[PDB]
């Protein structure tokens, strides 16, 4: 503190009495816990600061090269996905399985959330949060352990939180402790009241390929991201056959046939196919990939919307051939893209809201709602109903895409054949990239001098190329004739030793 | 499960409309993120303490 | 061989008072390379006006033709005005379609 | 392009105004506005 | 300016309490952030909310605008169109557009792809630095050594504002950038420091001085004398990395009672502002507790790089608030800043 | 009294076009010329480039 | 012939150092003939227009 | 733009070693010198009168700030929302 | 010629102070004036 005194004299000396204050400084300095790094006998690095393990590499990249070196199936395959990698630090993993929604327990909300305590200290920290569906949630979970328990009757204990009775009581949830020789188990006095099962998995001391560790930026890019920008591409130039094939490594609307075995899945990107619920406390972002990958169900998602894209865009293509055997193709594929989005969801909406103070409004998280605002409908998702309801309903009402009446005959005049063979000629004929040549407002002349420009500068980019080749070969060259030059002087080096000797013998 | 509505739904049970106040849109939603942020930035004991300069906001 | 060192040194002596010495070559690419700089940018900026256009005749406007990447300080901006053409030609078939 | 173009058909306010249309003050238009019978926008618009 | 409202407006204007609200809490922020009022709390300026105050939290449009695409991500999100491309996925694109698109060109750029990826896959990891003053906001920096070669010292980053379940969002973390400095440290004493709101990095060497006769007269050394040079270099704007200053801290290392073959703990935080780096050095204990009332040796680093002897006086606070931070033998430890 | 929300796609864009290559793209100030007219204009400009 | 070999070796390290070296041409032709390729596809395409 | 300006003109001071200077001007001949004088240079040349007479220099360094801190102003002006609006009014509120 | 950042200054004025210290202390030899009166005009240096 600063000690301010107030006092004065008078003219004459006397003095005029005094007062004193005290000025307090504080001195805040926040502390935590230090970020730790860590490298194992596994030869795993990673990050821990709380009792959340990050792994920092990865110890298969070569059997990645060795799997792309054979083919584009081998390096997409799901077994790729199941390279596993060594577990991060002292601790087991348990598999849990979360039970069907349900009013009589967990009522009304349907989040419910995973924690872990008594592992760095005697608090909780959220291991994992989601959503309850009409089936149950089947997940598999890293229990990361200290040196020394916290606790002498379990070394870590996990609970569910879900709004209805969230007590975090003693014995809710299961309760683990390490026995000698590395082996897990439960401890009885624990109760399994929000959990359908709690299984140690006991001599499993690894895990598939960590899409959130470290690397796993590389993994989401060579696995999803490159996959479905491919089939971007191919749609953009009209080659449907081939997007839809793409799609397919990502996700198939049907299963997977492999190694002949009929599979029992459809989502091939494993983070995608794990990850059946929506986690329940969105990332606090701004960035939508982030959000994304954080939780793998927005892209189940954004590969949901592609594949009705290219239904939708095939429909489309026929749609305008307006022909009336094109008109019907058009209409099948439109009833693909119903079947598949399935029934248009009922979404109520709310009229309940409780008109909070602002202080009581600014609701937070850290380490009648649970939240007090509440989400809009998802117009784009909706549209996807709305937009093929309305061409369904231009073909039953005999409509073009735009709503106008149009008066096709019963049966198409014919093709001119002349026509339809300088086509196969030309597809034939070599490349077979002939797309659609858009017939637009322009004029022949004026399109003649676009396309003149255009092949001009080709042709620069051509000669300049040209010259970046030769180059490119010239200095190679120069180069192949230094190290010529080099060798030979070490030979002449050696025969004028020899030379040398000569002289001595002489 | 074939359809958007057995895969995917479950998310956010209830739905609000498009301008209520209700909505996590909302220009209310908005308020109330800036005060979370703002209501800590100066000492309780400054001068310009966000309920100090305007003590009815809360 | 003592005539050989001075047609070595006459030599020399050439490459050092020819005017297309190495002096005018450092001068060239230091004033060249001055210039292809900032005319880039000014490319640049007039690629992204286009680029308004573009966005407010076609009602769109999350459309991004122009690459940020076409100067790459290592290698000196070569080839950022071919990378420039490129995105203008797909700048140019992105409207005609 | 051309004033007011691009704008929404639906968004937005004009406004129209006439200065030194007080007639207190003397204004110029102040004698002519009281003959404006009223106001004619022709607006030229596309649909795309 | 005090009450956050205007009361010279005409009448004229409309507005609702709602977005008068949201208008004086504008306003307080954006006196706090351009540090009108000079003495805000910075360990909650340095929230990621107000770091994306300049692009999207200032503005009802814009954090509508936000909110809705971090919620909807679906609508929006793209493969071409993303945050978080990598070096190698640019060069993957390359070779793919240089011809057709089909299933064999993208095979042989998978392979490239992943030999490029291979190269830094097993970086050992030596050590980091958060910088941040809330563990859990802002970016821990990390520096790594090739599995290879001796030498090669790479960085990467992660954004701590995409942790949230236990997790980081994969996109969270940067690539790896290679530093071209040729760094030789002494037993990895290397740490990266945010400082000058640039990434910098110092670290010790050691250098193997002395007489190349043992009595000035007719003999040879044996050891040396081992002085030792606390360097200190930073990256350009460009990504390469310029030419270290050298700092002398033999004193300081002749004082702390280190063996033969440890080197000394090596502190190293910037502090919150006023681009001083606080450096102290110390011999490594086994415990934390062990650094309660342990005498460091320390020094100030300023921007015009200058340094000033740590007196004790100071350096004892430091060491209070900093400790927990220090590493113990066997653990390595992620400083942050010092506030 | 609120502002319309602003559109997301348009947000990403910008966002992607604002960390990739450093975002060194500068305003695109809103003209008085239509795009056939700058497309020419800026492609002189790139040959000239 | 020792002198030789220095010089050698210091042709080599020039060659290696230069700014037009094999590392400035491999970069110009593969960065080159990307654009080469996607700029024929729109040569293409409008030619086919 | 401000960053820089700081290099000669830092209102509310700077920071040396740690230590809280008392000068606003970071250039010597700015700093010294608050006297703007009484008999200028005669001549034809605005640079050499500034320079000569540095209380020239100090003017023309407040009023880059000022033009900054009204370009921040305008910038968000512009922007049309209100809440854009109310930026540029702060901005415009530290200009005076 | 390139970005203006920091980086790019320093480099900037490590060449002009080097260019600066060439000439930053030559010996005057001798001067002379080129008016009749020692306020006005020009003064001519020779240094070396």
């Amino acid at each position: 503190s600063i000690d301010v005194t107030f006092t004065a004299f008078a003219e004459d000396g006397r003095k005029l009495g005094y007062e004193s204050f005290s000025i307090p400084v504080t001195l805040k300095v926040s502390t935590d816990n230090a970020l730790t790094l860590h490298h194992n006998e596994n030869g795993a690095q990673y990050m821990q600061w709380q009792s959340y393990r990050t792994r920092l590499n990865t110890l298969f990249a070569r059997q990645l090269v060795a799997r792309a070196t054979t083919g584009i199936d081998t390096i997409l395959s799901m077994e790729t996905q199941n390279i596993q990698e060594p577990q991060l630090g002292k601790g087991f993993y348990a598999t849990f399985v979360i039970p069907p929604y349900n009013l009589s327990t967990h009522g009304d909300e349907r989040w419910f959330k995973l924690y872990i305590k008594h592992v760095v200290d005697n608090n909780s920290h959220i291991i994992y949060s989601g959503q309850l569906t009409d089936t149950n949630i089947n997940i598999t979970l890293f229990i990361p352990l200290d040196d020394v328990p916290l606790n002498q009757d379990y070394h870590a204990k996990v609970y569910m939180t879900f709004k209805k009775s969230p007590s975090d009581g003693t014995w809710w949830g299961p309760h683990f402790v390490r026995d000698d020789k590395g082996i897990v188990t439960i401890n009885p006095k624990s109760i399994l009241t929000h959990f359908e099962s709690v299984n140690v998995l006991n001599n499993i001391s690894s895990e598939p390929m960590d899409f959130s560790g470290a690397n796993s930026l590389y993994f989401w890019e060579l696995f999803y991201y490159t996959p479905m920008l491919v089939a971007q591409r191919l749609l953009h130039e009209q080659n449907f056959d081939e997007a839809n094939r793409w799609l397919k490594y990502v996700w198939s609307p049907s299963g997977y046939i492999v190694h002949g075995q009929i599979q029992n899945y459809q989502w091939n990107v494993r983070p995608l196919l794990e990850d059946t619920s929506w986690n329940s406390d969105p990332l606090d972002s701004v960035d939508p990939d982030a959000v994304a990958q954080h939780d793998p169900m927005h892209y189940k998602v954004s590969t949901f919307m592609r594949t009705l894209d290219l239904l939708i865009a095939r429909g489309d293509h026929a749609y305008r051939q307006l022909e009336r055997d094109t008109l019907n193709e058009a209409k099948m594929w439109y009833m693909q893209a119903l079947h598949l989005l399935g029934d248009k969801p009922y979404l109520p909406l709310s009229t309940t809201w409780s008109d909070p103070r602002l202080d009581r409004a600014a609701d937070i998280t850290t380490q009648t709602l649970t939240d007090l605002f509440l989400p809009q409908i998802n117009e784009v998702m909706m549209n996807y109903w709305q937009t093929l309801a309305q061409r369904v309903y231009n073909l039953r009402h005999n409509l073009s895409i735009d709503g106008q009446p149009l008066y096709l005959p019963i049966y198409a005049t014919p093709a001119d054949p002349k026509a339809l063979l300088s086509a196969a000629v030309a597809t034939s004929q070599g490349g077979g990239k002939l797309p659609e040549s858009f017939m637009s407002l322009w004029r022949f002349p004026h399109m003649l001098e676009n396309a003149r420009g255009m092949v001009s500068q080709l042709t620069q980019f051509g000669s300049t190329l040209q010259n970046i080749i030769e180059r490119q070969d010239a200095e190679a060259l120069n180069a192949l004739l230094q190290n010529q030059a080099a060798e030979l002087i070490l030979t002449n080096l050696s025969i004028q030793d020899k030379t040398i000797e000569e002289l001595d013998a002489e | 499960l074939i359809g958007y509505n057995n895969q995917f739904s479950g998310r956010a049970s209830q739905y609000v409309a498009p301008g209520t106040v209700s909505s996590m849109f909302s220009p209310a939603a908005y308020l109330t993120e800036l005060y979370r942020e703002a209501r800590n930035l100066h000492a309780s004991d400054s001068v310009y303490y966000l309920d100090t300069r305007r003590p009815d906001l809360k | 061989l003592k005539t050989q060192q001075e047609q070595t040194q006459s030599q020399l002596a050439f490459l050092q008072r020819k005017f297309s010495n190495q002096a005018l070559y450092n001068w060239l690419r230091g004033r060249l390379a001055a210039i292809y700089f900032q005319f880039y940018d000014l490319a640049v900026a007039r690629c992204l006006m286009a680029e308004q256009a573009y966005r407010w005749e076609l009602n769109d406007d999350s459309a991004r033709f122009i690459k940020p990447g076409a100067w790459q300080g290592t290698y000196a901006g070569l080839l950022a005005g071919e990378t420039l053409m490129l995105s203008l030609a797909q700048m140019e078939d992105a409207h005609l379609k | 392009f051309l004033p007011f173009e691009g704008i929404a058909i639906d968004q937005g306010t004009l406004t129209l105004s006439f200065p030194n249309a007080s007639m207190p003050e003397k204004g110029k238009q102040a004698t002519m506005l009281k003959t404006l019978n009223d106001i004619i926008l022709h607006i030229r618009y596309t649909i795309k | 300016q005090y009450l956050l409202i205007d009361n010279q407006v005409s009448a004229a204007i409309k507005t609702t309490r709602i977005a008068e609200a949201i208008a004086s809490i504008q306003l307080y922020v954006n006196r706090a952030l351009e540090n009108v009022e000079e003495n805000a709390n910075s360990g909650v300026i340095s929230r990621q909310f107000f770091i994306d105050w300049d692009k999207y939290n200032k503005r009802y449009s814009t954090w509508a605008g936000v909110s809705q695409l971090v919620y909807y991500p679906e609508n929006y999100i793209d493969p071409t169109m993303r945050i978080g491309q990598t070096k190698m996925m640019d060069a993957l694109l390359q070779s793919v557009s240089q011809s057709q698109l089909n299933a064999d060109t993208v095979e042989d750029a998978f392979m490239s792809y992943l030999t490029s990826f291979e190269q830094v896959a097993n970086l050992k990891v030596i050590s980091a630095y958060h910088d941040n003053i809330n563990n859990d906001q802002g970016l821990t920096y990390f520096i790594g050594l090739s599995e290879t070669d001796a030498g090669e010292y790479y960085w990467r980053s992660v954004d701590h504002s995409k942790f949230n379940d236990g997790k980081f969002a994969a996109n969270a973390w940067s690539e790896w950038h290679k530093i071209d400095c040729p760094i030789n440290p002494y037993k990895s004493t290397i740490r990266p420091v945010i400082y000058k709101s640039r990434l910098y990095l110092l670290w010790l060497e050691q250098k193997e001085i002395t007489k190349q006769t043992g009595n000035s007269k007719d003999g040879y050394q044996t050891e040396t004398d081992y002085r030792y040079e606390l360097k200190l270099a930073h990256i350009r704007y460009d990504g390469t990395w310029n030419t270290p200053i050298t700092f002398d801290v033999n004193k300081k290392i002749s004082e702390l009672k280190l063996e033969k073959n440890r080197a000394p703990g090596l502190y190293c935080a910037g502090y919150q502002g006023e681009d001083t780096l606080l450096v102290m050095f110390y011999n490594q204990q086994d415990t934390l507790d062990s650094y309660k009332n342990a005498s460091m040796q320390g020094l100030y680093i300023f921007a015009d790089m200058a340094s000033k002897d740590m007196t004790p006086e100071q350096s004892n606070v430091y060491r209070d608030n900093s400790y927990q931070q220090f590493d113990t033998n066997n653990v390595r430890r992620v400083n942050n800043r010092y506030a």
